[PDB]
RNA sequence: GGGGAGGUUUGGCACCUCGAUGUCGGCUCGUCGCAUCCUGGGGCUGAAGAAGGUCCCAAGGGUUGGGCUGUUCGCCCAUUAAAGCGGCACGCGAGCUGGGUUCAGAACGUCGUGAGACAGUUCGGUCUCUAUCCGCCACGGGCGCAGGAGGCUUGAGGGGGGCUCUUCCUAGUACGAGAGGACCGGAAGGGACGCACCUCUGGUUUCCCAGCUGUCCCUCCAGGGGCAUAAGCUGGGUAGCCAUGUGCGGAAGGGAUAACCGCUGAAAGCAUCUAAGCGGGAAGCCCGCCCCAAGAUGAGGCCUCCCACGGCGUCAAGCCGGUAAGGACCCGGGAAGACUACCCGGUGGAUGGGCCGGGGGUGUAAGCGCCGCGAGGCGUUGAGCCGACCGGUCCCAAUCGUCCGAGGUCU
RNA sequence: ACCGGAGCGCUGUCUCGGCGAGGGACCCGGUGAAAUUGAACUGGCCGUGAAGAUGCGGCCUACCCGUGGCAGGACGAAAAGA
RNA sequence: GUGCAAGAGCACUCAGGCGCGCGGGAGAACCCUCGCCAAGGAACUCUGCAAGUUGGCCCCGUAACUUCGGGAGAAGGGGUGC
RNA sequence: CAGUGGAGGCCCGAACCGGUGGGGGAUGCAAACCCCUCGGAUGAGCUGGGGCUAGGAGUGAAAAGCUAACCGAGCCCGGAGA
RNA sequence: GGUGAAAAGAACCCCGGGAGGGGAGUGAAAUAGAGCCUGAAACCGUGGGCUUACAAGCAGUCACGGCCCCGCAAGGGGUUGU
């Protein structure tokens, strides 16, 4: 029922206990509260996140720099964590010692059209024996006259890539407070450069 | 004259549609920097120019 | 929020610089181990060495070792718990960065095509008991 | 990566010395072993004054990979070929003599009677 | 997921030096150039790149000058006049930019290089 | 001995298609049925226990790999929790195969004097690139949303997802002569599957480095040069992309229930799960996790930012040429990408080419000394060259500028 | 270079695929065609009917036009059934 | 012309002679042609189709059978530069 | 036995003549083409030039094949508006 | 196969590289401008009137309604929301 921002460092392997450990770490930089929601007024129960502070000029127009408390914007606007209400303040890691699994959300790479073999995988054909033809073809689809027609979300030759993707529990494996970072095990979607937002998991009760 | 084969004659208006997103687009301008000529955006206009003074040879 | 090296590398903790220069000529002696149902155990891994996989950080190398039978082909990582490792005879004229040729075809041209560095023999014995004048002054 | 038809040597005094592999014994489509697994057996040749005779299908303890399997302590580590030893169906070493070095994998599967035996344990 | 490491392209290896190399050498040849865009983009880039490493003298640099270029003349006239004049200009001493029209007769964006001293 | 169900078998009829409905098997993609192959809940037992037997309930998930045959089927092989059956033009040829099948050749048997022939057989045998409409996977443009513009969003309604095994412990106790060998709960590890990433593992990297022969060329020698693929050959290989690699997901738990088992309780002085009344109880069911998503014309809500005729329509709806917040064009590129869109940077600027440092690769170069007639060796040295990764830099390319834009219905 | 069965070496034939290169495919300028074509304002489901429906009933779904792409169907075109 | 056992073979190239009567960008799937690959080696498949290893020349070295000619390059290894 | 000589519908293999197997091509480069592999390659061989035999007739190391891009009887022409 | 009674078949200028137009001028007519009489049908297109962006259709017919144009009125026409 937590949860803070950040942004995707390394992936590295740390040799904590006396086990390897591919090591995403993400800045998950200072991000302040601002403008609040409430389910009287909006429905809900969530908190406005801007990232790093990067705005002059090129900002303009409403901030919530207005809100009540300013800080102008980040760089890159803010999100709404659901579930989620501090105690007035801006947050950074801290929250989150080791031994507490979160799931990360982050937007993923994309591999703009996907071919059905490197999509839903699948084989093609033969190396040679039958044609050349084929070879990497979706296979066929549906039977005859009946069905009549194509399924309505059937494993097609599309789009893969640009999604939003969010990944399921994973040690925390320390929090670097002094600056801004929080490394766990390594998994993490999206560039070794991309926006990446944590939030605390669901398993026991 | 294979395989693929259009079944019936497409309407005129439906030729009209798949037309109806063509449209022969328009470019844009803007004029030239000390003199008087129309070249298109960041670009070294042939008998006017930058800040700097390169070409200028139309006769 | 830059320079993102920078913080990979600052999170690089372990500072493993207390191994001696060891190159795509030879190694020798020494690891570590762990066997015994809870840790405890040290293993001697010698051989000619192999490969130099390099990060830094993570870099590691595999080891050509021969035994009994045949031989294995051990990857070590540079950084933890490899605690002394320590080599011996060194060795060299590495011609090649890349000891892979060996894997294949080799028994007594493995000696034929591995050579050796006085040189670094060499400067060994200079930084032997020349830290015997780090006993003294400077 | 021992799958399904692949040939192997095995380092024992049991006199068998080349056997082919059938099913993988694990999962019910597995199909891939490393060390400590073990292979249904196929022996396609072998030592003749004795016995383990030329064609036995035989249970195997693998202790051998050439496509080294990981390890927690951050290395890895491999051999020059993929082997195994003789195990009856009671699940023991038929041989009383292995052969070279194998892999204290072995020992996250406990066969010590293999591991008391082996020459140069890793 | 590609183009993730990029490079101005078609052509082949073959056809890419050649196209670079002589691109150059008929560059430094004459000074001021007019081509396409795209080429020109990266072939600045390569010459530029050439013209550094003309900044000093020295045997080494020279001959890799003439791996690229061919002309000891024009590594004379190289290392005579144009890279001894840069040598407090260093970085960057192309300059191509755009033109009007296009290159009639196919539709294609021109562009043109200069000396930049 | 009787009566049905189903429409996959063998078939009866000859209604659609003879101005053509490409008839067998394999491949790839699947899906729907339940009469269930396995998993889950259980009743009956000639069920002690373990295992089994049959019958109820119940599709959510799963339903391996090889030998022999063109084979569907089927026997065997090693496994299995298990290796289900059936439909869908005996699923699928404008998706592949072309092994079977019935073209013209030839043959063996075989009938026939014969030409030829055979619900016999052997060998050989051209399967057509351009998707117009519906459909289906993805990406936009037009208007819309009954003020205008930027950011944040509720989830109407969907889509994915669902699995399973093995030992350890409780405990060699309960059961049982014994052999065997448990339920109840908990601990740990595995296989196949989906998901995202590159640190380690390993493959790729088309010019990043090293080596090598023929050859022709500068320029004689060292030194380099191009052809030898669309890199001439080999030895290597960062980023990026990748499974063999790495980390995770199924869950836990909530609600009514299926078969089945219980409470109270009459109708019917008794009894009874039931008629009103309850409780327990499935991998099923609605969830809770993952994702799309206000074109949910019902067009939502949150937060800020914006000026009132400007000149025509005099009433009642608007028309028009320029503004305000903004937005656009072009540009600079991009872990974004067919295009388009998406994002970020546009001199107030580190977006890109170049330069400098790190990391990485190759692994001591061109030259110079020295010994060797020389091949080369020795030093010069972990040197040179430097593709993408990490940053520092206004050195040079993102100049200048144009255009659009609310002028705030009504009850 | 004819038709079975076997083994040895070798290998992306396979497990089971991953990457790269070029020439297409994609966008821009110039040229620019074919067979087919009753007319088209052409959706699923469940029924129907000369027994296999966009068009008929019944219900549900569907803002107007494309571009890249996939072949279930339009008893797809081609061949007045061999 | 050079080089390779030799060669009208092959690579480069003399003299001579073309750049192929659309080009410019982008750097998606699927296609065409082409290269490389872990551990496994025919498990693929109607079938080792396909591709692969093997390859020149000299030397060493060669079975059943036979019409004595062949089988024979049998098969199995060595060397190759300067 | 040793030399010598140099026999052959002999062997490997260009030119040239073939056309096997896979692949591409399929309104093609093209009414049979191209790409990788292929059999012969002094013979019953390949070919230039001039000549001859033809429609129930030829020619045929033979398939009912070829006789001008469709040959179980050419082609045009007529009977013939069968 | 048709300019025209007649060649009177277009001097001059203008844009324009020419090609072809645009005033002038030729004739009853240039709506006779040179493969030109009379130019119908499909056929592409310039402008105007009506309606179309929550909808499922052999494309029409019945009626209601609105919008646009003649009509003295009362009536007519074209279009299409239901």
């Amino acid at each position: 029922m937590k949860g803070i921002l950040g942004v995707k460092v390394g992936m590295t392997r740390i040799f904590r206990d006396d086990r390897a450990v591919p090591v995403t770490v993400i800045l998950a930089g200072p991000c302040p509260v601002v403008q609040r929601r409430t389910p009287e007024k909006d429905g809900y129960t969530a908190v406005q996140l801007g990232f790093l502070p990067q705005n002059p000029k090129r900002v303009n127009r409403p901030l919530k720099g207005h809100f009540a408390k300013a800080g102008v914007e980040p760089v890159r606007i803010l999100r709404e964590i659901r579930d989620f209400n501090p105690e007035g303040d801006t947050v950074t890691v801290e929250i989150f010692k080791p031994g507490e699994r979160v799931d990360v959300t982050g937007t993923s790479k994309g591999r703009g059209f996907a071919g059905v073999m490197k999509r839903w995988n699948f084989a093609g054909g033969p190396d040679s024996h039958g044609a050349h033809k084929i070879h990497r073809h979706p296979g066929s689809i549906g039977n005859r006259k009946t069905p009549g027609r194509v399924y309505k979300g059937k494993k097609m030759a599309g789009h893969y890539g640009a999604e939003r993707v969010t990944v399921m529990n994973l040690e925390v494996v320390d929090v670097i407070p002094e600056e801004n970072l929080l490394l766990v095990k390594g998994a993490v979607p999206g560039p070794n450069g991309g926006l990446v937002i944590v939030r605390e998991t669901k398993k026991a009760a | 004259a294979k395989h693929p084969v259009p079944k019936k004659k497409t309407s005129k208006a439906r030729r009209d549609a798949r037309r109806s997103h063509h449209a022969l687009t328009p470019p844009t301008l803007v004029p030239c920097p000390e003199c008087k000529a129309m070249k298109p955006p960041h670009t070294v206009c042939p008998e006017c120019g930058y800040y700097a003074g390169r070409k200028v040879l139309e006769v | 929020m830059n320079r993102g090296a920078l913080i990979k590398l600052v999170e690089s903790r372990y500072v493993r610089t207390d191994l001696p220069e060891f190159r795509p000529g030879d190694t020798v002696r020494v690891s570590y181990k762990v066997k015994e149902g809870n840790r405890t155990r040290i293993q001697d891994f010698e051989g000619i060495v192999i490969r130099i996989r390099r990060n830094g950080f993570n870099t590691t190398f595999t080891v050509r070792k021969v035994s009994y039978g045949v031989g294995v082909e051990r990857i070590f990582p540079l950084h933890s718990p490899l605690i002394q490792k320590i080599d011996i005879v060194q060795r060299g004229r590495a011609r090649r960065a890349k000891l892979y040729f060996i894997r294949n075809l080799s028994d007594r041209e493995i000696r034929r095509k591995l050579r050796a560095d006085r040189k670094r023999i060499d400067q060994d014995r200079a930084a032997e008991r020349a830290a015997k004048e780090e006993a003294q002054k400077a | 990566m021992i799958q399904p038809q692949t040939y192997l040597e095995v380092a024992d005094n049991t006199g068998a010395r080349k056997i082919m592999c059938i099913r993988v014994l694990k999962g019910s489509n597995a199909k891939y072993a490393t060390v400590g697994d073990v292979i249904v057996a196929s022996v396609k040749e072998a030592i003749p004054r004795g016995a383990v005779k030329e064609g036995d299908v035989v249970k195997a303890v693998v202790v051998r990979t050439k496509k080294e399997i990981k390890r927690p302590d951050g290395s890895a580590i491999r051999f020059d070929d993929n082997a195994a030893v003789i195990i009856n169906n009671q699940l023991e070493p038929r041989g009383t003599r292995v052969f070279g070095p194998v892999a204290r994998e072995l020992r996250e599967k406990g066969f010590m009677k293999i591991v008391s035996l082996a020459p140069e344990v890793l | 997921r590609h183009l993730k490491s990029g490079r101005k392209l078609n052509r082949h290896s073959s056809h890419r030096l050649a196209l670079y190399r002589n691109q150059a050498k008929s560059l430094l040849t004459h000074g001021r150039i007019t081509t396409t865009v795209p080429k020109a983009k990266e072939l600045r880039g390569f010459v530029d790149h050439l013209i550094h490493l003309a900044k000093r003298g020295d045997l080494h640099a020279r001959r890799l000058v003439l791996r690229d270029l061919q002309d000891v003349k024009l590594v004379r006239k190289l290392f005579d006049e144009i890279a001894p004049r840069y040598r407090d200009r260093q970085g960057g001493y192309t300059r191509v930019l755009k033109l009007a029209e296009r290159r009639r007769g196919d539709g294609a964006p021109l562009a043109l290089v200069e000396l930049v001293e």
